[PDB]
RNA sequence: AUCGAAUCGCCACCUACAAGACUGGAGCUUGCUCCCUCGAAGGCGCCAAGUAUAUUCAUGAUCACAAGACA
C-alpha cells in the first residue's frame, strides 16, 4: 500500500497536485444487509468506487439467535480432507458485508474482481474517512422503510461478536471517541455557521431588488 | 404531532396524475381508501384516493361524512383553509417547483445571476463582520498569531532585519 | 408549392427562426450563446453572429443540428443580413506546395452586422439582461437533466 | 544563518490579513455531453449480442427520459500506446495524442429505467469499455 | 525523464449525532387548537469578484478525444 520510490519520484518530476478518485462513502447504519449489498454490487459493476463504513451496524431480519445459528451452519462447512484451501469464514462484520457483495458479483472473472476490488469496508468510521465528505445512505435498503417495526431484527456487530469477532469493544470505544470529537468540533464552528446564515439574510437588503424578486419567484428568498 | 385522517382533513396528493394538488377527505371507505374532493380545483372532483398517496395537512374543515358539494364548498370558504395553506413555506416550495419545471433557458439564467448576486453580497457582509469579530479560519489564525508576532517583532534585532531587507527592496 | 430545387426552399424547424438565440453544442465555440441571423439558401446551414464583442463568436455558419434554438428571441428586422451571402464563406483554391488573419471585407461585414445586432439588443426592453444572457456560457453540470427542461 | 521562521511569520501574517472569502469558480471549458457508463451488451441467458451496447446515463431514470436521447451521438474515449492518425492531424497538430474515440448513436430505450441501446459505427465497442465512461452528446439537436 | 495519454464539481457552511409508533415549541380536550424561524432545499460553482458604464475573441473557415484541464 505504501507508494514506491519510483512512483513518488515520478509524481515529483511531473509536479502534479494531490489527487483523490471519485469515491462514494456509504454509512451502513440501519441498512438491510442483502438490499444494501445488492445495490452496492450493481453500482460496483457500473464502475463506482465505493467505501462503506459502520458495517457492524448493518441489520438482518429475524432474531439474533437464528442469525447466529445461520452463520454457525455456514461455519461448519469446510473441506474435510484439508481445512486449509477450504471455505474461509471471516468473522468481522465488514468482511461479512464484503462476502455478501462478493457472492452477488461474478467473482471468477477479471471484470468481477475489478468491481470487488473497487470496494473498501470499515467497521465504524476511520479517521481517513471522517473528513473526506458527506456520507450517503441507500433509501431502498434502510431499516425504517424495509422492516416492519414489530418484527425482531439483528445487529450485525452483535451477531458477529458471539461467532468469533474479537474487536467489538475496540470498535465501540473508537466510535465513542470519534462522535465525541465530532460533537465538540460541531459545537465549535457553530458561530461560523450562524454568521454565514446571517450574512445570507443581510444580503437580501444589499442586493438588487429585481434579483430578490427572481429569488422569491423560484422560492429562494 | 401528526395529522389524523378524519372527515374534513385537507390532504396533498403525493404521486400520480394529481401530484401536488389539495383536497378534502370528505369520507373514509376503509383502512386504505378515502373519497377526496376540492371544489376550487378543476381536476379534483370527488374521487377515490389510496391513503398511501395522500399527505395529511394541518387543516380540517367542519363537514360530515359523505357531505354534499354545496356543504363542502361553504365549509371550505368559511374555514379559509386554502388561503391559510397558500401562505406556508411548503406551498411556496410546491409552486416554485412548477416554476422551475416550466422555466426556460433565459429564466434559468436569471435565477443563476440572482443567486450569484446574493452569494456575492453574502460574502461582502460576512467579510465586513469577520473583520470585526473573527470567525473564519484565516481571521482566527491571524488574531492568535498577532500577539506573539508583535512581541517577536518589537526587538532591536527584528527592527534591524526589517529595515535593512525592506530598504534593499 | 415552392420548388425543391429553388434556393428559397427550406425544411428548417420553426425554433431556428431568424433573431432567435441559439446555444452552440459543438465546435470551437461550444457552450456559447449566439444569435441566429439567417439560413443560407438551398436549405443550407444557419448563420450565427452572436456578437463577437459579447462572447467572441464571429459570423460563422453552423448546421442547425449542432445548436439549441432557445425560445428567447431578438427582433433583428433592422439588421440587413443581405450582404451575408454564400459567397462570403467561399474560399479560393490553394495551389500545390500572432493576431488572426481576417480579410478586410470580412472585417467590415462583421463590424456592420455586430453594430446593428448590438443596437437591436439595446432597443429590446430586456436588452441588458439579454446581453448578459449572450455572455453566459452553457455547460452540463453534475445533476443536470437537460432532457427534462424547456428551452 | 538566521532562522527562516521570521520571514515565514511576516509572509504568513500578510497572507492571513489579506485573505478574503473568495470562492472557487468553474470558468474552464464547458462540458457539452451527458456522462454515462457502458453496462454491457444486449444479452439473454443464452449469451450476449455484441452488435448492440447498453449505456446507463446519469439523471436518465425513465423510459421517457431515454426517449429524448434517441438519435444522439455517443462517444467512448480511451488511449492507445502509440500516437496514430486522427482528425485534423495536419491542420491541428495539437490534437495528435494517444487519445482515441469510437463513435455511435442511440437507437432506442432499453427497459423502463432510462437505459438506452447504442449501436457503434461499423464495429462493436470493445469489451474493455465495460464499466467505463461513455459520452452522450446533445447533437443532433431537435430543439 | 521516458510520458502523448482514459477520468471532467469545488468547499475551512455537507464532511456531528439520533429518531421514523414521529425531534420546531406549547395547551388539554389526546386529536385538536394555538405560537413560531410556519416543519418539502448543505453552501457555493455554470464567464464583469457582480448584475452595470463595460470589455480582446474570427481564417481553429459547419460535427470530429475540450486544439485544455490548478476552479
Ligand atoms: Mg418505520
Ligand atoms: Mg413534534
Ligand atoms: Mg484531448
Ligand atoms: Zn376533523
Amino acid at each position: 500500500a505504501f507508494p514506491s520510490r519510483k512512483d513518488a519520484f515520478r509524481a515529483q518530476r511531473k509536479g502534479a497536485k494531490k489527487h483523490r478518485p471519485e469515491i462514494i462513502v456509504i454509512d451502513l447504519k440501519d441498512h438491510v444487509l442483502g438490499r444494501a449489498a445488492a445495490v452496492v454490487a450493481k453500482q460496483l459493476l457500473l464502475g463506482k468506487k465505493i467505501t462503506v463504513v459502520r458495517c457492524e451496524q448493518l441489520n438482518i431480519a429475524g432474531t439474533e439467535i437464528r442469525n447466529k445459528i445461520k452463520y454457525l451452519q455456514y461455519l461448519r462447512k469446510r473441506k474435510l480432507t484439508n481445512p486449509t484451501k477450504g471455505p474461509f469464514h471471516h468473522r468481522a462484520p465488514s468482511d461479512v458485508f464484503v462476502r455478501t457483495v462478493r457472492s452477488m458479483l461474478p467473482r471468477y472473472t477479471k471484470r468481477g474482481m475489478k468491481a470487488l476490488n473497487s470496494l473498501v469496508a470499515y467497521e465504524g468510521i476511520p479517521p481517513n474517512v471522517v473528513r473526506t465528505g458527506g456520507r450517503v445512505v441507500i433509501p431502498r435498503a434502510q431499516r425504517h422503510v424495509c422492516y416492519r417495526s414489530e418484527r425482531p431484527y439483528t445487529v450485525l456487530g452483535n451477531m458477529c461478536k458471539h461467532v468469533g469477532w474479537k474487536y467489538s469493544d475496540v470498535v465501540a470505544n473508537l466510535e465513542k471517541a470519534r462522535v465525541e470529537k465530532a460533537s465538540r468540533h460541531h459545537e465549535k464552528q457553530a458561530k461560523l455557521r450562524d454568521a454565514w446564515k446571517s450574512a445570507r439574510k443581510e444580503a437580501l437588503a444589499k442586493m438588487p431588488k429585481h434579483n430578490v424578486e427572481v429569488l422569491k419567484k423560484f422560492g429562494y428568498a | 404531532k401528526s395529522h389524523y385522517i378524519c372527515a374534513g382533513r385537507l390532504v396533498r396528493i403525493l404521486r400520480g396524475p394529481r401530484q401536488d394538488r389539495v383536497g378534502v377527505i370528505v369520507d373514509i371507505v376503509d383502512a386504505n381508501r378515502v373519497l377526496v374532493e376540492n371544489p376550487e380545483d378543476a381536476k379534483m372532483w370527488r374521487h377515490v384516493q389510496n391513503l398511501k398517496n395522500v399527505e395529511p395537512l394541518k387543516y380540517c374543515v367542519s363537514v360530515s361524512r359523505n357531505c354534499s358539494a354545496k356543504a363542502l364548498k361553504d365549509a371550505l370558504a368559511s374555514s379559509k383553509a386554502l388561503e391559510k395553506y397558500a401562505k406556508t413555506r411548503t406551498a411556496a416550495r410546491v409552486e416554485a417547483k412548477k416554476a422551475c419545471a416550466v422555466s426556460t433557458d433565459f429564466e434559468r439564467y436569471q435565477l443563476r445571476v440572482a443567486r450569484r448576486s446574493r452569494a456575492h453580497w453574502a460574502r461582502k457582509v460576512f467579510d465586513e463582520k469577520d473583520a470585526k469579530t473573527p470567525v473564519s479560519w484565516h481571521k482566527v489564525a491571524l488574531k492568535k498569531m498577532l500577539k506573539k508576532a508583535a512581541k517577536m517583532d518589537s526587538t532591536e534585532g527584528a527592527k534591524r532585519r526589517m529595515q535593512k531587507a525592506i530598504a534593499a527592496r | 408549392k415552392v420548388s425543391r430545387k429553388s434556393p428559397e426552399y427550406t425544411t428548417l424547424r420553426k425554433s431556428c427562426a431568424p433573431g432567435a438565440i441559439a446555444i452552440i453544442l459543438a465546435g470551437r465555440f461550444r457552450g456559447r450563446r449566439a444569435v441566429i441571423l439567417k439560413q443560407l439558401p438551398h436549405n443550407g446551414p444557419l448563420v450565427v453572429s452572436g456578437p463577437m464583442k459579447y462572447n467572441g463568436v464571429p459570423i460563422r455558419r453552423i448546421d442547425s443540428r449542432y445548436v439549441i434554438a432557445t425560445s428567447t428571441t431578438v427582433d433583428i428586422s433592422s439588421v440587413d443580413t443581405a450582404p451575408i451571402t454564400a459567397e462570403v464563406f467561399q474560399r479560393p483554391k490553394a495551389e500545390k506546395p500572432k493576431k488572426t488573419l481576417v480579410s478586410d471585407a470580412r472585417a467590415q461585414l462583421q463590424k456592420k452586422i455586430d453594430a446593428a445586432l448590438i443596437a437591436a439588443i439595446k432597443k429590446d426592453a430586456q436588452g441588458k439582461e439579454k446581453a448578459g444572457y449572450l455572455r453566459s456560457v452553457f455547460t452540463v453540470k453534475p445533476g443536470d437533466a437537460p432532457h427534462r427542461w424547456n428551452w | 544563518t538566521t532562522s527562516k521562521v521570521h520571514s515565514q511569520r511576516s509572509k504568513k501574517l500578510h497572507q492571513l490579513s489579506a485573505k478574503t472569502s473568495r470562492v472557487n469558480r468553474n470558468r474552464k471549458a464547458p462540458r457539452l455531453y451527458m456522462k454515462g457508463t457502458l453496462a454491457g451488451y444486449t444479452r439473454g441467458l443464452h449469451g450476449q449480442t455484441k452488435q448492440t451496447a447498453l449505456v446507463r446515463v446519469e439523471n436518465v431514470n425513465t423510459r421517457e427520459d431515454a426517449t429524448w436521447y434517441v438519435g444522439k451521438r455517443v462517444c467512448y474515449v480511451y488511449h492507445g500506446k502509440k500516437v496514430k492518425r486522427c482528425v485534423r492531424w495536419s491542420k491541428a497538430p495539437a490534437r495528435r495524442s494517444t487519445t482515441r474515440a469510437l463513435w455511435g448513436r442511440v437507437t432506442r430505450p432499453h427497459g423502463n429505467a432510462g437505459m438506452m441501446r447504442v449501436k457503434f459505427n461499423g464495429a462493436s465497442v470493445p469489451a474493455s469499455a465495460i464499466g467505463r465512461r461513455i459520452r452522450v452528446y446533445l447533437y443532433p439537436s431537435q430543439i
